[PDB]
């Protein structure tokens, strides 16, 4: 399988002050391969398939 | 081990969420996340507010 | 399990982050894979440094 090419970003990241460097968030946006367990319509009437 | 160290075998990962009431409880102990509490805060525990 | 994965007895998989390498750190990066202690021997490996 060729590689993922992928932009890997570090943006809102700051340097604090007191304390230990800590991944406060991480996003990626690919995913397994998957079916389908659920679905349901949401209270604004989204139909979501989990 | 019989070698006289240890080695990490995994952490217990916590997870807090936006608001607690929000996660759709399931058929056992266990809950589940919806769109009602958001994605989970994963962390380590004693780490932040877990 | 009897595949030594540490579960609760409804036979869900407790989760938490993996351990790799030698030695194995915790490798606090949100990726909650299944704990699974082993039954077989830490190898021995050479002395990297002393």
């Amino acid at each position: 399988a060729t590689a993922a090419t992928f932009s890997l970003s570090f943006l809102n990241s700051m340097q604090q002050n007191t304390g230990a460097n800590n991944i406060v968030a991480t996003n990626q946006n690919g995913y397994k391969p998957g079916d389908l367990v659920s679905y349901q319509i949401n209270n604004d009437g989204t139909v979501v398939g989990n | 081990y019989s070698n006289e160290q240890e080695q990490v075998l995994g952490q217990i990962v916590l997870a807090n969420f936006a608001n607690n009431e929000g996660l759709a409880s399931q058929g056992d102990n266990v809950w589940a996340a919806t769109q009602a509490s958001g994605v989970a805060l994963l962390g380590t525990a004693g780490s932040g507010n877990f | 399990d009897e595949n030594r994965n540490l579960v609760n007895m409804q036979g869900m998989q407790l989760t938490g982050y993996p351990a790799t390498g030698t030695p194995p750190t915790i490798q606090q990066g949100a990726n909650p894979a299944p704990i699974t202690i082993p039954n077989t021997l830490m190898a021995a490996k050479s002395t990297t440094t002393a």
